[PDB]
RNA sequence: CACCUCGAUGUCGGCUCGUCGCAUCCUGGGGCUGUAGUCGGUCCCAAGGGUUGGGCUGUUCGCCCAUUAAAGCGGCACGCGAGCUGGGUUCAGAACGUCGUGAGACAGUUCGGUCCCUAUCCGUCGCGGGCGUUGGAAAUUUGAGAGGAGCUGUCCUUAGUA
RNA sequence: UAAACGCUGAAAGCAUCUAAGUGUGAAGCCCACCUCAAGAUGAGAUUUCCCAUUUCUUUAAGAAAGUAAGACCCCUGAGAG
């Protein structure tokens, strides 16, 4: 889990979502694309 | 399972294997429970035992009148257990050291040795100060605090009176119970001077 | 006196808000004063006056 | 002419009402509640003479907490101790001890002296609908509209 | 395309009954409750059941939606259960089953014994393959990811609890 | 910067006593890994507790020795001198280098050099008296609330197994 | 409960830990363990004891004077100070 201010999907499979009120991408493939917005 | 009884001193015991342990004789001449408390009239389940017969003359009429009951005589120490079933023990029902058994772990309670105003040393066992070096600050409670509360927070632990204070010691060990002579041998030492109160229960922690 | 006109104002169906509007609307000049004193004690006088700020409200 | 009515201490006659806090918001509730405590809505209010009447709360634990209150409020107190902090959230006062809730709530609205302390002993805060006052013979207030 | 308004059938002899809320599903398998929110409309006809919104806002369609869902969970669920097929892998990993209680051997220096709902059951038709059958969709997952979650797989080796077919990726640990 | 203090708010370091923040040193939970395992790296949650004994120097700092799970970083008048010390820095003596024609001085060193106060109030730690608690008494009690405690190593086994 | 991981699930036919619904999850929070604690003026509860006296004022929750149950003064002391 990357958390950090700017997440934005790194690959074609990253998806954006919104959980709990914060930001957060979701990449099937490439588990290292997994980012929070903190 | 509990039980009322007076510190009657220490001594040591040889067990089997010939090891040599430390045991304080507590005697307790068979408690009796003098009132149930339970839910419908006090709100909470409790016995109510009372210890150490009194002579009549040291007793009050209502303490005899609440005594009648039990049908004994006044009795100098009274105290409830709770945590313990109230189907099994009725007014006037005896409570003798045989309730524990060798080996049981139990609590003990007493009130500790009082020792009157002592310094900050001796009470929370703080630090001294030098000696010598031109020190003048020897026996003497550490500073008070910060500046800027322009207080001193509560807690600040300074001389006073030490002890007199309920003290429980847990998980002791009953290492004898003698029932002619209604006393318990309880490996290590309890809380209080001799001739005081105790109060063996079973241990909570178990 | 606001506030015990308030109260029975409340009471007659109103605010004091309302009621001093209406009072205004029907040309009634009774201060504070003596609309707190009527409140408290000519509980009629005062629901009588309340009457007449409701119907100029209403016209 | 110095005729301003004042109201004396014990001439006042003081009822008794039920109020019914079923998914009524904490503060509105309390803000109606305290007002009557005080007598606000009697014609005889006199700051300096208690004359509110006596308020009966019930079903307190079904009072309603509007947004994330219910886990976001929180209630801290200070036990004058270094480090002495403690909170408790408003859904878990509601759930355990809803009492405390309405009477922290309405101490919080009346005024902060001998008279309002006072006017305070007279709230009687209950989970449930039933009440161990009726020989008072309190009545039903509505607050539907006062809300 | 929307969930909330596609119909749901009712095959073979399963059976609904419903009330303000707490519409039950009962057939075969068995019987489930659930308290459907009272905004949704439902419709029943003989084997047909609609769900209707009352306009489109945001909150309509993601209820709309769910709540068909659910209700078609629970006809699924009466009529053929659901069910999690586990295929745990190593060396010497193995499970079996005393009646509700699930005993996993997966490496660890004890076993891990696990115990079904009432609306659940174990297969076990092998010590290494484990299937979770039950009625309820959602505790049918829980109990699966429970097991899974006992020692979940690992990339290197692949070692640990799977769902039956669920990719895992592998890194080529050195 | 010069807004309080020059009809005085005592300055470094140490000692005694701590308390708080979390940007976490250890311990706890977790994600990613260029995570095989043992170790780790990075990030997320976490302030409950713990977080050393010396050599040198007035020292803080720092280096070193030897340990530890760890040897956290900060605030509180760089916390704490009506609580202590007074080694350093600012008095009067003396001397060296240096500057000055000089008295003297530091762009520097060196040896020696007075640390007062009976606690009124609040605050803090203990202990009494009065009255209240709605008849007067003797005991036993519930717990609103509050404090305390909260750490951790190594070895054996599981297993020389994964 | 935190971080984190979910299950079911639409909004958004898919997907999705979340919106509704449901669960796991820390030396941390509330309990659990120890102690203080009804001046908790919100002054709580239980058991036991005493008994409705006398005199005068006044309808007074009046006043004072003997008492009961009980407590204390005083005296011998310590396990207390
Ligand atoms: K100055
Ligand atoms: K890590
Ligand atoms: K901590
Ligand atoms: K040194
Ligand atoms: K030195
Ligand atoms: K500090
Ligand atoms: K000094
Ligand atoms: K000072
Ligand atoms: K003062
Ligand atoms: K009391
Ligand atoms: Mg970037
Ligand atoms: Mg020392
Ligand atoms: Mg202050
Ligand atoms: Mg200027
Ligand atoms: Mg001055
Ligand atoms: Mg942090
Ligand atoms: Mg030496
Ligand atoms: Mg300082
Ligand atoms: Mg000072
Ligand atoms: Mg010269
Ligand atoms: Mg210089
Ligand atoms: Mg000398
Ligand atoms: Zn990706």
């Amino acid at each position: 889990m990357k958390v950090r201010p700017s997440v934005k999907p790194m690959c074609e499979h990253c998806k954006v979502i919104r959980r709990k009120g914060r930001v957060m991408v979701i990449c099937p493939a490439n588990p290292k694309h997994k980012q929070r917005q903190g | 399972k509990g039980i009322l009884g007076k510190k009657v001193g220490m001594t040591q015991i040889f067990t089997e294997s010939g090891e040599l342990i430390p045991v304080t004789v507590v005697e307790a001449t068979p408690n009796v429970v003098l009132q149930v408390k339970t839910v419908e009239t006090d709100g909470y389940e409790a016995i109510q035992v009372g210890y150490q017969d009194k002579r009549e003359v040291l007793s009050n009429k209502p303490a005899k009148g609440h005594v009648a009951k039990a049908n004994t005589a006044p009795k100098r120490f009274i105290k409830e257990f709770k945590n313990v079933e109230l189907g099994e023990y009725e007014v006037g029902k005896e409570i003798k050291v045989d309730v524990f058994q060798a080996g049981d772990v139990v609590d003990v309670t007493g009130t500790t040795k009082g020792k009157g105003f002592q310094g900050a040393i001796k009470r929370h066992g703080q630090s001294r100060g030098p000696m010598s070096h031109g020190s003048r600050y020897h026996r003497r409670p550490g500073s008070m605090g910060p500046v800027a509360p322009n207080r001193v927070f509560k807690n600040k632990r300074l001389a006073g009176r030490m002890g007199g204070d309920r003290v429980t010691i847990q998980n002791l060990e009953v290492v004898k119970v003698d029932v002619e002579r209604n006393v318990i041998l309880i490996k290590g030492n309890i809380p209080g001077a001799k001739k005081s109160l105790i109060t063996i229960k079973s241990a909570v922690k178990a | 006196w606001i506030a015990r006109i308030n109260a029975a104002a409340r009471m007659n169906g109103l605010s004091y808000s309302k009621l001093m509007h209406g009072l205004k609307l029907a040309e009634i000049d009774i201060n504070r004063k003596m609309l707190a004193d009527l409140a408290v004690n000519d509980a009629a006088a005062f629901t009588a006056l309340a009457e007449q700020a409701k119907d100029a409200l209403s016209k | 002419m110095r005729t301003t009515y004042m109201a004396k201490a014990g001439e006042v006659e003081r009822k008794w009402y039920v109020v019914d806090a079923t998914d009524v918001p904490l503060g509105r509730l309390s803000a109606v509640v305290a007002s009557v405590l005080r007598g606000k809505n009697k014609p005889t209010f006199t700051p300096h003479v208690d004359t509110g009447d006596f308020v009966i709360v019930i079903n307190a634990d079904k009072v309603k907490l509007t947004g994330k209150k219910a886990t976001d409020k929180i209630y801290y107190r200070h036990s004058m101790y270094p480090g002495g902090l403690k909170s408790v959230t408003a859904g878990e006062l509601r759930d355990k001890n809803s009492r405390r809730l309405i009477e922290t709530s309405v101490k919080g609205m009346l005024p902060k002296n001998t008279l309002g302390r006072k006017q305070f002993t007279k709230l009687n805060v209950y989970g449930g609908a039933e009440h161990p006052h009726a020989a008072q013979q309190p009545e039903v207030l509505d607050i539907t509209n006062l809300i | 395309s929307r969930i909330g308004n596609k119909v749901v059938v009712l095959p073979a002899g399963v059976e609904i009954k419903q009330d303000g809320n707490n519409i039950t599903v009962k057939g075969p398998k068995g019987e489930l409750t659930r308290e459907f929110s009272s905004d949704i409309k439902m419709n029943i006809e003989g084997n047909e059941v609609t769900f209707i919104r009352p306009n489109d806002s945001k909150e309509m369609k993601t209820i709309h939606g769910t709540t068909r869902a659910n209700f078609n969970n629970m006809v699924v669920g009466v009529s053929e259960g659901f069910q999690k097929a586990l295929e745990l892998i190593g060396v010497g990993y193995r499970a079996q089953v005393q009646g509700n209680k699930l005993t996993l051997n997966v490496g660890y220096s004890h076993p891990v014994e696990m115990t079904a709902p009432e609306g659940v059951t174990f297969e076990v038709p092998a010590n290494t393959q484990v299937i979770v059958k039950g009625i309820n969709k959602e505790v049918v997952g829980e109990l699966a990811a429970n097991i899974r979650g006992v020692r979940p797989p690992e990339p290197y080796k692949g070692k640990g609890i799977r769902y039956v077919g669920e990719f895992v990726r592998r890194k080529e640990g050195k």
